[PDB]
């Protein structure tokens, strides 16, 4: 989120250690604020993993612990578990926004099979898109694993953030993952630049793939 | 057991508004604050609003992005507590969730944990109604072809409600294919593509076609994907 900073995605293997971190600021977790956190199982509702810093609620096994420390607060995974697949937040209260903050969230993987680089192919607006005077760009991200991936677009080397539609990663027929991101366009936005990229990061590295509206059309 | 159930979702045209009751059991409603979250279709959690015990005046405190629209408000009688949503806007779109804060004490002071959650319930903002998918095709072009494997698929835009279902020549080709889920733009319309990587080889001699199945509307679209020379 904007106060509370978390890393979109943890991963290790069964019986590792990861650590989860949310980076906050002097006016949540800095100016003496607890921290909170929650557990949302694929397809469930959140539940209460720790609860003022570290204490853990009947029924949060102990390899879950929490600390905190200036703006920092942290959440230990100390033997990982495949149940413990989720996606984690953390939760603080901010005086800048006067309300109960969460991060972004963290989704950590219980590594099962080899981390897998992604594939990826940008495809342009089609020619009949483009006659009924609408235009999006398709970039699918395919074959990767762990599943989680960031996509951002540019537009003649410059970031776009508006007009911007991505799903979360979903397995594919061999077990890894794909995941698809659209930019939407006008026709005349879309010819007006010289060229389009989609960059997808991956395990802190990128792929990046460019069309030329001049081409193909 | 300790438990929470909301009621009350739905469908709602922007600008109007809806109710959701959220009734516990298993425990003292009356001792509890009470807190809503909410999690719009792919994205995180977001406090809405929480209510502070009767015998404190039952006061409340909102997020900035509902102050003004949204009132919470409690029946300790009958064990409920009420989400009352105005003003609604699209992007009110969300699952609510009904919470419970916890009393456990810390040092010198109680924390506020929200201990137990409700399932949840889907509100959608939107004026949206049925409507059929456009297919566009993602053609295949040496832009999306490597190593001799070329990728091609269709765009099968603006649908209402979900779901589509997307196979290739007729169920005929599956090694490859793969449909993706679905986005929600905006406007209350959903997305999504299909795509299937075959030799680049082929393309001059196979005939690809997507075949869209949108029940809802009573449509299927058979698309021919036709590969471009460039
Ligand atoms: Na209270």
């Amino acid at each position: 989120e904007s106060v509370l900073t978390q890393p979109p995605s943890v991963s290790g293997a069964p019986g590792q250690r990861v650590t989860i971190s949310c980076t906050g600021m002097n006016s949540n977790i800095g100016a003496g604020y607890d921290v909170y956190w929650y557990q949302q199982l694929p397809g469930r509702a959140p539940k209460l993993l720790i609860y003022g810093n570290s204490n853990r609620p009947s029924g949060v096994p102990d390899r879950f612990s929490g600390s905190r420390s200036g703006t920092s607060a942290s959440l230990a995974i100390t033997g990982l578990q495949a149940e413990d697949e989720a996606d984690y937040y953390c939760q603080s209260y901010d005086t800048s926004l006067n309300g109960w903050a969460f991060g972004g969230g963290t989704k950590l993987t219980v590594l099962t099979q080899p981390k897998a680089a992604p594939s990826v192919t940008l495809f342009p607006p089609s020619s009949e898109e483009l006659q009924a005077n609408k235009a999006t760009l398709v970039c699918l991200v395919s074959d990767f694993y762990p599943g989680a991936v960031t996509v951002a677009w540019k537009a003649d080397g410059s970031p776009v953030k508006v007009g911007v539609e991505t799903t979360k990663p979903s397995k594919q027929s061999n077990n890894k993952y794909a995941a698809s991101s659209y930019l939407s366009l006008t026709p005349e936005q879309w010819k007006s630049h010289r060229s389009y990229s989609c960059r997808v990061t991956h395990e802190g590295s990128t792929v990046e793939k460019t069309v030329a509206p001049a081409e193909c059309s | 057991e300790v438990q929470l159930v909301e009621s009350g979702g739905g469908l709602v045209q922007p600008g109007r508004s809806l109710r959701l009751p959220c009734t516990a059991s298993g425990f003292s409603f009356g001792d509890h604050a009470m807190s809503w979250v909410r999690q719009a279709p792919g994205k995180g959690l977001e406090w809405v609003g929480f209510i502070r015990k009767t015998t404190y005046g039952a006061t409340t405190h909102y997020a900035a992005a509902v102050r003004g629209r949204f009132t919470i408000s409690r029946d300790d009688s009958k064990s409920i507590v009420y989400l009352q949503m105005n003003s609604l806007k699209t992007e009110d779109t969300a699952v609510y969730f009904c919470t419970r804060v916890q009393l456990d004490y810390g040092p010198g002071y109680q924390y506020y944990g929200m201990d137990v959650w409700g399932q949840g319930t889907t509100v959608t903002v939107s004026s949206a109604s049925t409507k059929g998918p456009s297919v566009f095709p993602l053609a295949p072009s040496s832009k999306s072809t490597s190593g001799g494997t070329a990728a091609l698929g269709c765009l099968v835009k603006d649908y209402f409600p979900e779901p589509v279902t997307v196979s290739w020549n007729s169920g005929a080709l599956t090694s490859g294919v793969h449909t993706f889920p679905a986005v929600l733009q905006s406007s209350g319309l959903y997305s999504l593509s299909s795509v299937v990587t075959v030799p680049s080889s082929s393309l001059g001699t196979q005939t690809y076609i997507c075949n869209v199945n949108h029940k809802p509307s009573n449509t299927k679209v058979d698309k021919k994907v036709e590969p471009k020379s460039c």
